[PDB]
């Protein structure tokens, strides 16, 4: 049956024990009162969730307390009035029942957009992985720190699809899939930064570039997500467990996850600036077209497009920010794989050498 | 039998363990081939840095460098030069003073030959114009060997040191430009040419800076970023 | 990240519409 | 076996002109880069000029630049070199030299002594 | 010096006074050797894995 | 007078040439056209051995057809066990540059050398344990090119200074100085009976030598470019070699003639090594195109390709038992075929 009916009717016993006997209306719950007096009762936030804490609502009640204690939204406590006649409750005539307290199409469109983006990226990435794995000769530190990134993208896309299905099409499985989704997203965001760090170390540390650095790289790429998502889940468990934790609720709780995702991208931007200044010198020693191409190749590998919105608050520009950051960003997997695995690298040359031999 | 099979497996594990440690050292160290005419002042420069091939091991800012000199090997070099295809960088020494032969022309031809070789294309070359002071003092005729010197002029971007005669600057820049042209003629592979003038214990830092640029240009090329 | 922003906004919209539909159907 | 021949030498008065010729057999002439090397008395061997397999690319030593002229004709596997306005210091033994490996641009050891693919030389006096 | 010429002429004469056999007999000997060991050439005739040391 | 010496030398060369061409009537292809050619032979990699740092340059099988040795430009010398894909020994060389390797007939000794002009002899079965140098051989002016063991006491060497030598390792003295080449001597091999050996040099020629007497018996000059590799037929009446001119040729010691030439239109690269099977009906060779090719020795046509490498193949060998093939390359991986 309808769970909302039970949720609103939970007050039935609460007023029956108190018992112009109290009557449960579909909109609000009414306490008992005398005959021939005017009664004021508060209205709940569940119907005012459309504007939760954005707008305030007056509560003119003379006195109401019942272990009210904590309230998620102090402002959204409206007051509704109803008169008690000798026959009981009258209709709330003076419109006070209402006095207290395209987007869907856009969300569906962006859903479809990033779904197709993730699907095509997954297909291209699996083709790239298959064509890259077969040649043992090509494998090297680079190809590895590339396979790891591709696997991270695999995990991201797969987890996004599983979340979408299992959720939209208070069970524990939703909690687990949420945690896994956060884990994979954080893993991808860190792996981008690790790729940039590796390139910066390579160019700067010309001599003795690799000293077990790649082993250290895997730990930071996969380990930091694990710890951060586990501590996020733990703290969330201590705090409110409502729904499936989809809502960000308190900004403090969402800071633990959000902080790494802005730190990694900012450090990646700084490293990209360093790379650009370093390449400029090599280009100058006796160029605009060359510089343009190199910068264009770097942005998909370094996920720099996130910078243009990483600084702004999430609430503002929810229409132009999200579309660019997600629908088009879903093609990042497709673009990087085409730009490096097929267009560049010695993968194309080895394939041509093998085809003629076959 | 099981016992001898286990013995062979543990011997293989032992050898792999004792091999890896050497492998790391080998990878960290960079080998440099020293090449040039016998009488081109190689002795002075090798004294600055410091049985067939002679080898010298020296250290600079935690980067291990090995320099190999041709030494007593026969004048014919078309065979054993291919063995050095994996050197980090080739340091070339030429005396700009030029005698029994047109030494500068022979040096130019040798540089062109090593530049255009299909195996050596993956290795860059560092060129030192040795005996610059001797060239300056002796000039104080290049015309006969190089008729173009009668019309060549010092480039506008030159930075002569104070007290240097204009003729010396003209001669040194012309000799440098000859090699630069004969090198840039191909420009097809990873190879590069980094000319330098010298008389100069600072040459060690010069080689070190060139080696850093050579390794940088390589990694960038692999990513196809340049 | 962007994905969280989407899931959150979409779930908030879904709840808002569920409760609004319930209220409109039952009140009127 | 690889063998080379050359001729056309002799005494030429100063300011005159003379032509050098070189012939070869036993190998695919068109596939090998060639060179001219001289040896002045009491002096080491010196490079003179060279050309590519097809004769397109061409170069000379700066001393004889503008004066010397070289030519090739694969149809009859012969090599030719022309010199003019001779001066006394042009006298030397001239060798017809083949580059070691075919289908390559580099030419090592052409001026080196004991090189096995060089002719017996030709003498010119002024 | 002409010591190299003396060595060359001596060695060339020493080579010249040696004889040789007909080519047809060489071909026949090669054919006979080929038929004498073709039955024991694992690389020519495929061998079973039951005895091949690499399987 | 030099002119008369040149005249007599060239006329004696003409005598050699016209005699040699008068001793010939037909090619080996014409007489051998009758037999049934061997069907195309498939070859597969039965195992891959790894561990070298870079650019293996030489290898040699053991008489047991199970053990083999190889070296690389890092200065490491490795002994493998083909049947168990394991390595049993490792030698750090005092010089980082290597050019050849050799395996003694009895397996007691292993030798190698390089650009240092010094040939080192290693005793594998040392009573002190582990492994130690037995002797160091020196005296060549040019770099050591290749060496082989006539027996456990005599080693023959070649170098890039026109000199080839035979050493009595007990004495450490150059017992004989084979001379006559004009340029660097690249490769050599010993006949199955150990009574004669041949060497190819950078003169487009090969020479035959007497181990005991020491003089050269005859020379072949079929090729048009420097000789790079050379090998003997399973019997001592013939030998074959390859050159950088992208051709392979077979010579007969008794006939003193060029019997056959191996070439293709779609090959523009030289040859690094050659070998024969036990029966001599299969000839294998390596090329600069990162692959090895095999020819029907008696028919002069390709029968297969070994394209298991991705870098220049530098060495090749066939077991004495004729059971498998091995190939090293300039990449750190070597492939074994059967």
């Amino acid at each position: 049956d309808c769970i909302f009916k039970k949720e609103q009717a939970m007050c039935l016993e609460k007023i029956q024990r108190a018992n112009c006997p109290g009557m449960w209306d579909n909109i609000t719950c009414w306490k008992p009162a005398h005959v021939g007096e005017m009664v004021l009762v508060s209205c709940p936030e569940l119907f005012r969730i459309f504007n939760p804490d954005q707008v305030w609502e007056t509560e003119t009640i003379g006195e109401s307390d019942f272990g009210d204690s904590n309230s998620l939204d102090l402002s959204d406590m409206g007051v509704v009035s109803r008169n008690c006649t000798e026959d009981g409750w009258s209709e709330p005539f003076p419109h006070y029942f209402d006095a207290c307290g395209d987007q869907d199409y856009y969300y569906l469109s962006v859903k479809a957009l990033y779904t197709v983006g993730y699907s095509t990226s997954l297909v291209t990435l699996t083709t790239a992985m298959v064509i890259l794995c077969r040649f043992r000769k090509l494998h090297c530190t680079r190809n590895f720190i590339h396979m790891n990134l591709f696997v991270s993208f695999m995990l991201r896309a797969i987890s996004v699809f599983i979340k979408d299905w299992i959720l939209y099409a208070s069970t524990v499985e939703c909690k687990a899939v949420m945690v896994f989704f956060h884990y994979c997203v954080v893993s991808n965001y860190f792996w981008l930064f690790i790729e940039g760090l590796y390139l910066f170390t390579l160019l700067v540390e010309t001599f003795f570039p690799e000293r077990r650095y790649f082993y250290w790289y895997t730990i930071i790429g996969w380990g930091t997500p694990t710890v951060c998502v586990t501590v996020w889940a733990t703290l969330r468990l201590y705090f409110d467990d409502t729904g499936c934790w989809d809502m960000n609720d308190s900004t403090a709780l969402w800071w633990v996850i959000k902080g790494p995702v802005v730190g990694s991208i900012m450090v990646n931007f700084v490293l990209f600036i360093g790379i650009i200044v370093i390449l400029v010198q090599k280009l100058q020693s006796p160029i605009y077209l060359r510089l343009a191409r190199s910068t264009l190749l770097l942005i998909p590998l370094f996920g720099i497009h996130y910078t243009v919105f990483a600084f702004s608050p999430e609430n503002v520009s929810k229409r132009e920010r999200l579309v660019f950051e997600l629908g088009l960003g879903s093609f990042q997997g497709f673009v990087v794989a085409v730009l490096y695995c097929f267009l560049n690298g010695e993968v194309q040359a080895e394939i041509k050498r093998k085809w003629r031999s076959w | 039998q099981r016992n001898e099979e286990k013995a062979q497996r543990e011997a293989n594990k032992k050898i792999e363990k004792q091999l890896q440690k050497d492998k790391q050292v080998y990878r960290a160290t960079h080998r440099l081939l020293l090449l040039g005419a016998g009488e081109s002042g190689k002795n002075t420069i090798v004294k600055q840095m410091r049985s067939g091939i002679f080898e010298t091991k020296f250290q600079v800012d935690k980067v291990n460098f090995h320099m190999f000199d041709v030494g007593a090997q026969r004048d014919e070099r078309r065979k054993w030069i291919q063995c050095f295809n994996d050197v980090t960088a080739i340091i070339f020494v030429v005396a700009s003073s030029s005698n029994q032969t047109n030494r500068l022309q022979a040096a130019l031809k040798l540089f062109d030959s090593i530049w255009n070789n299909k195996w050596l294309r993956d290795t860059s070359v560092i060129l030192f114009l040795n005996k610059q002071d001797l060239l300056a003092e002796k000039v104080l005729k290049i015309e006969d060997y190089f008729p173009e010197f009668a019309r060549y002029t010092t480039p506008e971007d030159a930075t002569p040191e104070p007290g240097e005669d204009p003729r010396v600057t003209r001669a040194k820049y012309f000799i440098r430009d000859e090699f630069l042209r004969i090198s840039t003629a191909s420009g097809d592979g990873r190879h590069y040419c980094y000319p330098h003038f010298t008389c100069d214990t600072e040459n060690i830092r010069r080689v070190f800076n060139d080696c850093r640029d050579i390794i940088q240009r390589m990694h960038l090329r692999q990513y196809e970023l340049l | 990240h962007s994905d969280a922003v989407f899931t959150d906004n979409y779930t908030r919209l879904r709840k808002q519409m569920a409760v609004k539909k319930y209220l409109n159907s039952i009140l009127n | 076996q690889v063998q080379l021949q050359e001729s056309g030498g002799g005494l030429v008065q100063p300011g005159g002109s003379l032509r050098l010729s070189c012939a070869a057999s036993g190998f695919t002439f068109s596939n090998y880069k060639m060179n001219w090397v001289r040896q002045a008395p009491g002096k080491g061997l010196e490079w003179v000029s060279d050309i590519s397999q097809s004769g397109a690319s061409i170069s000379y030593t700066g001393s004889v630049k503008g004066r010397f002229t070289i030519s090739r004709d694969n149809a009859k596997n012969t090599l030719y070199l022309q010199m003019n306005s001779l001066k006394p210091e042009d006298t030397a033994v001239y060798y017809c030299a083949r580059c070691p490996a075919p289908f390559t641009r580099d030419c090592f050891d052409v001026t080196s002594t004991t090189y096995a693919y060089r002719g017996q030389g030709t003498q010119v006096t002024v | 010096s002409i010591a190299q010429a003396r060595k060359l002429v001596e060695q060339l004469k020493m080579e010249a006074n040696i004889d040789r056999i007909k080519v047809s007999k060489a071909a026949a000997d090669l054919m006979a050797y080929c038929e004498a060991h073709a039955k024991e050439d694992p690389l020519l005739t495929p061998v079973p894995a039951s005895e091949n040391p690499f399987r | 007078e030099l002119d008369q010496l040149r005249q007599e030398a060239e006329q004696l060369k003409n005598q050699i040439r016209d005699a040699r061409k008068a001793c010939a009537d037909a090619t080996l292809s014409q007489i051998t056209n009758n037999i049934d050619p061997v069907g195309r032979i498939q070859m597969r990699t039965r195992r891959t051995l790894r561990g070298h740092l870079a650019k293996i340059y030489a290898m040699h099988w053991g008489t047991d057809s199970r053990l083999l040795v190889s070296a690389s430009q890092d200065g490491k010398l490795i002994i493998w066990d083909s049947y168990t894909t394991n390595k049993v020994h490792a030698i750090p060389l005092r010089s980082s540059w290597v050019m050849t390797c050799a395996y003694a007939p009895s397996g007691n000794y292993v030798a190698c050398g390089g650009l240092d002009n010094i040939c080192s002899i290693y005793n594998l079965k040392t009573r002190e344990g582990n492994v130690r140098v037995s002797r160091e051989l020196a005296g060549h002016t040019g770099y050591l090119s290749c060496c082989r063991f006539l027996d456990d006491n005599q080693i023959v060497t070649s170098s890039g200074d026109t000199t080839c030598a035979l050493w009595d390792i007990e004495t450490g003295q150059q017992t004989t100085t084979f001379t006559g080449h004009t340029g660097d001597v690249m490769s050599l091999s010993l006949a199955p009976d150990t009574r004669l050996f041949v060497s190819g040099a950078c003169d487009a020629s090969a020479k035959l030598w007497d181990v005991r007497e020491g003089m050269c018996r005859q020379t072949f000059t079929g090729h048009e470019s420097d000789i790079n590799a050379i090998c003997f037929f399973p019997n001592g009446n013939a030998f074959a070699t390859g050159s950088d001119d992208a051709t392979c040729r077979l010579f007969d010691l008794r006939a003193d003639q060029e019997l056959m030439t191996y070439s293709h239109d779609n090959i523009i690269c030289g040859i690094t090594s050659v070998s024969f099977s036990k029966s001599g009906r299969l000839l294998l060779a390596g090329y600069d195109d990162f692959n090895c090719n095999v020819w029907d020795a008696l028919k002069a046509d390709r029968a297969g390709v070994l394209a298991g490498h991705d870098n220049r193949v530098s060495c090749l060998g066939v077991t004495d038992d004729g059971m498998a093939v091995a190939t090293g390359s300039w990449d750190s991986f070597l492939k074994i075929w059967n």
